[PDB]
């Protein structure tokens, strides 16, 4: 416990399902600048401040970044006790936040805006930790590859990051279909294993 | 009241010192378990591990090939005294004449 | 004689369990030092008091 | 009405493993009958297995 | 990793990934087993009879799935282990 | 009546049932 109560007017507040994360805010016109030097984490909507677990090297200078949320919608049917009581309840439930460096600390307005996907930092709700991602650039072009034809694909619960060229992206149906095929195949085999003739059979 | 059946075709391996000898209600030779045991079936593709912690009757012997879906052991987990117990009498009859 | 579904404790029973296996029988007979034919003969032997000649 | 469900003789499927299971149970039952005869099992025991 | 170069080119592995007809258990990894107990050593309850015994279930049931699988095999649409369809093969057909 | 409601909401084949080969080597209608 820090033992001092901070002024939160000077801190960015990011809210996750189980925690609130505070990072320092240097003044700027569009509110995009971040200091990773001071950070605190708090139980949800309560005000006893505490120091986060930092699992990686953190930046020592001001960085312009963009924030995104990762999570799952929860739709529940709640009990009905009055005539017009709500039939359904929906909650966002964010679990991780990804902060990505603007390129060369450039600003949105500039014609030259892009995002540096090499530097992405993650905040995790369950572990109260901040870490840096490991990206695998499979895009030829080297370190100098253009940043106007780059796309990042995140898979695996936020644990896999890759940069690939734009045109080689998969359509939305293919991603769903690929997954269903894998699961369905494994499940049929599990069923059919019990039969005494499995060793002598062929998938077709 | 539950019957452990066999996961796949293969040889059943277990140590016999741990288990103790018995005769079943239907007349067969069997082994009774009062300690937890691990029994493995060695199918050519994979090894299957099954366990029998409660007092159980193991009906197989080491090195026996067992086919799929064959009852290898009996859990007999329930241990409840019955007030519905009823003693009944059966009569055997003779199929030939004699002394 | 012992009971049902109970560990067999009497010594005679345990030997009877072990002999339901063909190998045990042959191994045991070798220990007794008799030919295979001899085992067969002892089965047909007369129990009880054997009278004097 | 549009989908029109109906039932036919070959829609009454049976589990693939039935033959193997019935055939094995029948083998166990024959062996126990030879043995009742030869004296290795008693009658209450035959009844119960069956 | 500028060139993405992961290659499953073995026939079995490629076939399994793509979905083309293939044997369920790999031919290479099939492994031999030490001899099990002989019939004699087994207890009576588990001993196979010396002479085969008659049953009403000795012959496999006739069905639509078996007829079709055979017919397609001649054409070349499916390849099956063997010349007569097995019960697991018939089950997969009902699904697909 | 129940049969009809079930059929309407029953669904569609998802993986192996709808495509023979893995979708990797290689629905469409969009309505407003």
């Amino acid at each position: 416990i820090v033992d001092y109560r901070i002024n939160e007017e000077e801190f960015h507040k990011i809210s996750l399902l189980d925690c609130d994360f505070f990072i320092r805010k240097p003044p700027d016109p569009d509110n995009d600048v971040y200091d990773f030097r001071e950070m605190y984490v708090t139980p949800p909507d309560t005000d006893i401040y505490a120091i986060p677990r930092v699992l990686a090297p953190m930046p020592q200078k001001y960085i312009r970044c963009a924030m995104s949320d990762y999570g799952c919608y929860n739709v529940t049917e709640p009990p009905i006790d009055a005539p017009r009581d709500p039939m359904y309840k929906s909650e966002r439930e964010v679990s991780k936040v990804f902060l990505t460096k603007h390129y060369r600390n450039r600003r949105a307005g500039d014609p030259e805006f892009a995002l540096d996907f090499e530097e992405i930092y993650v905040i995790d709700s369950k572990t109260k930790s901040i870490t840096r991602a490991k990206v695998v650039v499979t895009v030829p072009g080297g370190r100098n590859r253009d940043r106007k034809n780059d796309l990042l694909v995140i898979r695996d619960n936020g644990t896999s990051f890759k940069i690939i060229p734009s045109e080689e992206r998969d359509d939305p149906t293919t991603v769903i279909e690929k997954e269903e095929w894998k699961k369905s195949r494994q499940d049929m085999e599990r069923h059919l294993r019990k039969l005494r003739d499995f060793s002598v059979s062929n998938w077709f | 009241a539950e019957h452990v059946r066999a996961p796949s075709n293969g040889k059943i391996k277990f140590n016999e010192d741990l288990v103790h000898p018995t005769r079943t209600r239907h007349g067969h030779p069997a082994f009774l378990c009062s300690i937890d045991l691990y029994v493995t079936i060695e199918s050519e593709d994979i090894l299957h591990n099954v366990n029998i912690p409660p007092k159980s009757l193991l009906l197989v012997q080491n090195d026996q090939y067992v086919e799929s879906e064959q009852v290898i052991a009996e859990i007999r987990a329930g241990i409840s005294t019955l007030n519905f117990k009823e003693k009944v009498r059966k009569h055997i009859y003779s199929d030939s004449d004699g002394e | 004689n012992e009971g049902e579904e109970v560990a067999l404790q009497s010594p005679e029973a345990i030997e009877a369990f072990k002999m339901l296996s063909p190998n045990y029988r042959k191994k045991k007979i070798s220990d007794m030092g008799i030919t295979e034919d001899e085992y067969y003969a002892k089965q047909f032997e007369i129990k009880g008091e054997i009278p004097e000649p | 009405t549009a989908t029109s469900i109906s039932l036919g003789i070959d829609d009454l499927l049976t589990i693939p493993s039935k033959g193997w299971l019935v055939q094995d149970a029948e083998q166990q039952s024959l062996i126990l009958e030879k043995h009742h005869h030869y004296g290795n099992v008693h009658a209450v025991e035959k009844l119960r297995q069956s | 990793q500028p060139e993405q170069e992961e290659e499953e080119l073995t026939g079995y592995e490629l076939d399994k990934r793509l979905g083309r007809p293939h044997p369920f258990i790999d031919p290479k990894t099939k492994k031999k087993i030490e001899k099990p107990l002989t019939s004699e050593e087994l207890w009576w309850n588990w001993r196979k009879p010396e002479k085969e015994q008659w049953s009403r279930w000795q012959r496999r049931r006739p069905d639509v799935e078996t007829v079709f699988l055979k017919a397609m095999a001649e054409t070349g649409q499916v390849k099956l282990y063997g010349d007569h369809p097995t019960l697991t093969e018939t089950a997969l057909y009902r699904a697909r | 009546m129940l049969i009809g409601l079930y059929v309407l909401t029953s669904g569609n084949h998802r993986g192996i049932c709808v495509n023979r080969y893995n979708p990797c080597n290689r629905k469409e209608p969009f309505f407003s």
